[PDB]
RNA sequence: AAGACUAAUCGAACCAUCUAGUAGCUGGUUCCCUCCGAAGUUUCCCUCAGGAUAGCUGGCGCUCUCGCACACGCAGUUUUAUCCGGUAAAGCGAAUGAUUAGAGGUCUUGGGGCCGAAACGAUCUCAACCUAUUCUCAAACUUUAAAUGGGUAAGAAGCCCGGCUCGCUGGCGUGAGCCGGGCGUGGAAUGGAGUGCCUAGUGGGCCACUUUUGGUAAGCAGAACUGG
RNA sequence: UGUGAUUUCUGCCCAGUGCUCUGAAUGUCAAAGUGAAGAAAUUCAAUGAAGCGCGGGUAAACGGCGGGAGUAACUAUGAC
RNA sequence: UGGGGCGGUACACCUGUCAAACGGUAACGCAGGUGUCCUAAGGCGAGCUCAGGGAGGACAGAAACCUCCCGUGGAGCAGAAGGGCAAAAGCUCGCUUGAUCUUGAUUUUCAGUACGAAUACAGACCGUGAAAGCGGGGCCUCACGAUCCUUCUGACCUUUUGGGUUUUAAGCAGGAGGUGUCAGAAAAGUUACCACAGGGAUAACUGGCUUGUGGCGGCCAAGCGUUCAUAGCGACGUCGCUUUUUGAUCCUUCGAUGUCGGCUCUUCCUAUCAUUGUGAAGCAGAAUUCACCAAGCGUUGGAUUGUUCACCCACUAAUAGG
RNA sequence: GUCUACGGCCAUACCACCCUGAACGCGCCCGAUCUCGUCUGAUCUCGGAAGCUAAGCAGGGUCGGGCCUGGUUAGUACUUGGAUGGGAGACCGCCUGGGAAUACCGGGUGCUGUAGGCUU
């Protein structure tokens, strides 16, 4: 799809509408130190195998959109994660869906 | 084997076992129950004689939920005079002629308990036109009710 | 090793046997649901 | 097996009538609907919004609230042997008065009048329906004219 | 590849006829539909004896084309080839379905083989059109057609004229007097209601 | 070399113990009388020879009231008013779709061709085609439109009079709530109502009238209504 | 490990799969070790074995070893 | 799961019909669709008219472009179908981002639980409009997913253990990472060397209901027969019987009814191959063909093949069927 | 008798073609400085008042098309409940109750609420 950089929404820290920048969200480490995977080793080590189970059937072929807005105001600096639907493809601020026009 | 219509509205009438009887006004609102249930019965339009023969003989009384027969006015006064209804004689009036007080007259009267009729029917699977006994036979009903009782 | 699938036979027999019961009607019934805008001047009035 | 939408089996429900397709009649919206009111329910599907379940379409019903384009209607439903009561909101154009008490508040109010008047008389004079009696014995005039015979016609294989 | 007709001959099943949802069904036997000189004007053939039916069943395209043939032979050997017009009052919209074993009774739902018609009791099969002299030759064709239907049929004579829907006795007083005018195989009634520019026309 | 032999035992010997191994599966379950008295259906489960959930049943009660000169409330019911529906039938000279035949149109494209240089000079026609009529059709078409059916209402929780409070709404006013008074039979026919805990067995179905789907049919397979 | 006296013979395929040779000159590639930042746990970077990939040899190693059309002075065939 | 396997998904969802005029209602029943697409195809305001048909105009033609008239929707509104829409819900322009932040109530499936989807209100911040007002996604009906774990956002937010400070970790509230067997296990084959608890709730023989197919037979009569509808045949059509064919079904039988064919032996049927008594021909005689009463007595020897069926030789009154 | 502004019920009010329209109105009509928008004062906005019923509108006419409503179609078709009724079956008749629609033949062709003008 197509989304711009930029809009004005909802700011729950200063009480009103204030234009904000856009990007997209990616996913981070895992850090190694946190008491899921410190349980997770304690247990898988020594003899036994595999412990917990493992994932194999799949069927989607998407992902949902998830976006991160960031108030330009400085002495703010909040932010915040949107949600959209799902998609195949996706763009921030491309075109500008020109009518009237040819193709050649 | 019957229905659920038809056993509600046998049972509003106090029919709730074979060969009983009872009294009942006419308007429009009973006539289109006895069409629903027109199989089932037999019904007619009476004279004097088997009001009498009715109540005389086998004509019992409903009293504090029991069956009592009746022997003596006193029963009839006590439960009834209220309405100046003190003897047999103005009950049969009160039937007879329908009047004002028909409603208390007739639940104050169990349902009637006859005997089969002597000498036989046609076919009571049919309507009293086709050779049978249901419907209306409306003055033979008379003829009838010597030989039930 | 087929069988049956569906059946509403004999329940109406089931439904009658304890009878259909219409609700208990009451007065004075319950103010769950209404306008709050409304309810609230309700409160302000029997407060004074 | 059937499927679980909304609008199965509304082809001809939720479909208006022949020849008043169109913008709706306004007075419609003009009436006044206050707490109390008996209402019988009739989907409009000219309009979509706040439409009642296929359920409610024919049921008559009573309002309990009051908001600025749509009205809460208690209503009964039979689902299984038990009866239940139903608060469903819906809006305007899908709804109408009932005339099945008019004719009540008819009565009581030439009853009230003709009890109180017509009361230093002294008769307590009839105030109660009573249904269709029987037919009053008449008589019946041949003007001369005796009456027509008829009788039955033979058969004709006419096609 | 046929089947005989006492495996369809009762009207059990809906109407399934042919259209957007059946498709892959071949065409009927009879195609023609009327016979003989076709043309005539209205009084030259005035009388009309019919078949008619008395049975709630179903009729066979090919039942109806080898009773269509039957009569016009002999009608021909009897009268002419032009002392007649027949008609046939029937029409082949119902199909036929075929399951064929060659898995046994899974997946049943046949195959559009066949057309047939379906008949109410009064209806018509059959009529001709042709003159009084002819009567008994008329009669004796249609008897001949009976012994192609399955059941029971019966033949009778109309009152109408032709296959008009007017009574003899009332047509011929009736045509001198500008209410029935003859507008080719038929005749086509006008009432006193328009506009008079047609009462101008014709009184002139 | 045959999966053959290893103490009458071998596709993993025998002896004791773990060991009363586990079993949604088969077979069995010990005296009497009285009383009440069923289901084979819903949704969920690596569920379909089984469980949980609701329903059907019993027992234990408790709040009330009446022929106690004394009343309300209910109902596989009728009546009077009043709404809902698009099935049977009917219709196609009314829409969608299909289809037959001839009369007034070379409407008009062209002719195995047509009398001819051929043309719309004629003259036909055909795949279709303008006008008025005509024969036959619809589970997934319809202007029309039943019978049986479903929902409300039939009064004291009603009607009327007067006055108070309100950040709600506002030409002035409406609306809702609180207070204090005056007025009892409100269509038929029937009978005692209500409410709360614990709770088993069941969860394989079968037939008949009528309506009805697939199939040539079935003592065949799958459903709606009531009764067995 | 395979075939099964003698006689007379043992044809082509290293694409697939297995086996096998080398190899610092190239990606990838664990623990410990080396160094920088931090108040310290810790993090980061460079490094880098066998093996897998890169490349050769092998079928008395598992094994595998094609279709259409035209054509000869009667036709049919079909060397071409 | 009309025995199981191969096939298909009727395993989560949507439209119409079946479905018997409220609602609800089944089968590997009919016809079709889904796992998406959109910075506008969302939202406000203004202005306008669609499909096609006719008549005209330089190149221009069946169709480019211009103009007039008729035009109740016969066009379009992302997709399947269904409903609904004309100074719109359609086409075009201007401005924007209600596709935002936050509690609780109701409806739909239903146990009257959850997911999802939807509706009407209330508080905020806003956009468009002269204003009434409309808008908290797509005109409506479908387009999606729990605990446990991980990651991100937020408050000068609580705890980190005898007290204090800093780092880390754990907590609270809201999104995402996914389970299509869609109320949610982490998972390949073969057994003729095989085994156990059960099953006629379920198959491979007989029997039973049906008779499509197979066999046998009638009706009417266009033609054949040089001539001549009917000596003998008989199209197109149509009414039936039989259970010596193969199917459909799955009622009895799974704590056991010994599964092909030949050898042997008895009885019964008739739908008659011959023999007895007769009728009819396109019956001169001799041979042959149709039919009637009739089941009394007969219907063989051998090569091939496991054969039932087939096929040839040889004799015979005859070498018929069950 | 009738019009203007705003409307409710939305064809007894629509469609085609012909006749008449006193007074008040309603419109046609004349221009483009400024307001406003157009490729083009044609539409839209503004400023006006010489002339006109031709048109629009109002009423009226058509053995008018349609629409509204009666009758006939017809106690027909169909239908609740019933029977040891018929029949080889398909289907038919009867008892008790309810009850349609086409063709065809007649009639009608806008009712009105609020505010204000003309009809001296
Ligand atoms: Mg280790
Ligand atoms: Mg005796
Ligand atoms: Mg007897
Ligand atoms: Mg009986
Ligand atoms: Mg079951
Ligand atoms: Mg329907
Ligand atoms: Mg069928
Ligand atoms: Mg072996
Ligand atoms: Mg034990
Ligand atoms: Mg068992
Ligand atoms: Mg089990
Ligand atoms: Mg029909
Ligand atoms: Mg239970
Ligand atoms: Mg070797
Ligand atoms: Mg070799
Ligand atoms: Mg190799
Ligand atoms: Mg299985
Ligand atoms: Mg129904
Ligand atoms: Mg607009
Ligand atoms: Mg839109
Ligand atoms: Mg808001
Ligand atoms: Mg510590
Ligand atoms: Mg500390
Ligand atoms: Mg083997
Ligand atoms: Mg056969
Ligand atoms: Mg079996
Ligand atoms: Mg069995
Ligand atoms: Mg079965
Ligand atoms: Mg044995
Ligand atoms: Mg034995
Ligand atoms: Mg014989
Ligand atoms: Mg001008
Ligand atoms: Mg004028
Ligand atoms: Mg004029
Ligand atoms: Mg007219
Ligand atoms: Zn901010």
């Amino acid at each position: 799809v197509n989304v711009p950089k930029t809009r004005r929404t909802f700011c729950k820290k200063c009480g009103k509408h204030q234009p904000h920048k856009v990007t997209q969200y990616k996913k981070g480490k895992d850090s190694l130190y946190a008491q899921g995977k410190r349980r997770y080793d304690r247990k898988q080590s020594g003899y036994g195998g595999q412990t917990k189970p493992i994932f194999r059937k799949k069927a989607k072929t998407t992902k949902k959109i998830v976006l991160r807005l960031e108030c330009v105001e400085p002495n703010c600096r909040s932010k915040r994660m949107l949600a959209i639907k799902r998609c195949k493809h996706f763009e921030l601020g491309g075109d500008k869906k020109r009518k009237g026009q040819v193709i050649q | 084997g019957v229905s659920p219509k038809v056993r509600k509205v046998l049972q509003l009438l106090r029919l709730r076992q074979i060969f009983n009887g009872t009294f009942v006004k006419l308007n429009k609102a009973s006539i289109n129950m006895l069409r629903i249930v027109e199989p089932y019965i037999a019904w007619g339009y009476p004279n004097l004689k088997s009001v009498n023969e009715l109540i005389y003989k086998r004509g019992y009384g409903k009293i504090n939920k029991k069956r009592i027969a009746l022997t003596d006015n006193a029963l009839i006064a006590r439960s009834l005079g209220k309405y100046g209804i003190i003897c047999m004689e103005d009950l049969i009036h009160e039937i007879y002629t329908v009047g004002k007080r028909f409603k208390e007259a007739n639940n104050f009267l169990w349902p009637f308990k006859l005997s089969s009729p002597r000498g036989g029917m046609k076919k009571k699977t049919t309507h009293f036109v086709e050779g049978e006994d249901a419907g209306n036979r409306e003055d033979q009903i008379n003829r009838l009710i010597r030989r039930m009782n | 090793a087929k069988s049956k699938n569906h059946t509403t036979h004999n329940q109406s027999r089931k439904w009658h046997r304890n009878g259909i019961k219409k609700p208990r009607s009451q007065r004075y019934e319950s103010l769950k649901g209404v306008d709050p805008k409304f309810l609230r001047n309700m409160r302000f009035a029997k407060k004074h | 097996t059937n499927t679980k939408g909304k609008r199965r089996g509304t082809r001809y429900m939720f479909s208006r009538p022949f020849r008043k397709h169109g913008v709706v009649p306004l007075a419609t919206y003009m009436r006044i609907y206050k707490k109390g009111d008996i209402v019988d329910i009739k989907g409009m599907g000219t309009v979509q919004k706040g439409m009642p379940h296929k359920c409610y379409h024919g049921k008559t019903g009573r309002v309990y609230n009051v908001t600025q384009h749509a009205v809460g209607i208690v209503v009964n439903k039979q689902v299984k042997g038990k009866i239940l009561a139903k608060r469903i909101n819906v809006r305007i154009e899908h709804i109408k008065h009932s005339k099945s008490r008019d004719s009540f508040l008819k009565r009581v109010k030439e009853n009230d009048q003709k009890k109180k008047e017509a009361k230093e008389k002294g008769t307590w004079v009839q105030l109660k329906r009573q249904p269709a009696p029987p037919r009053e014995a008449h008589f019946v005039r041949t003007n001369g004219k005796e009456p027509e015979l008829l009788e039955p016609i033979p058969y004709e294989f006419m096609a | 590849g046929r089947r005989p007709a006492r495996c369809y001959r009762y009207c059990k099943n809906k109407p399934y006829p042919k259209s957007r949802f059946c498709r892959g069904v071949p065409d009927a036997k009879i195609r023609i539909f009327d016979l003989g000189r076709k043309k005539a004007k209205v009084d030259e053939f005035p009388l009309c004896g019919h078949m008619v039916s008395d049975e709630y069943e179903q009729l066979s395209s090919e039942a109806l084309e080898a009773a269509r043939i039957c009569a016009n032979k002999y009608m021909v050997k009897s009268c002419g080839k032009d002392g007649f017009h027949i008609r046939v009052r029937l029409h082949p919209f119902h199909v036929i379905r075929i399951n064929k074993m060659l898995t046994g009774m899974r997946g049943a739902f046949g195959k559009p083989q066949g057309t047939v018609a379906r008949v109410h009791i009064g209806q018509v099969i059959m009529s001709i059109r042709t003159k009084l002299q002819n009567k008994e030759h008329v009669v004796e064709a249609l008897r001949r057609a009976k012994f192609k239907f399955p059941g029971r049929q019966k033949i009778h004579i109309s009152k109408k004229w032709g296959f008009t829907k007017f009574n003899a006795d009332e047509f011929e007083d009736m045509v001198a007097e500008k209410r029935l005018i003859p507008d080719g195989c038929g005749v086509k009634y006008i009432p006193n209601r328009g506009p008079l520019d047609k009462w101008r026309a014709l009184h002139s």
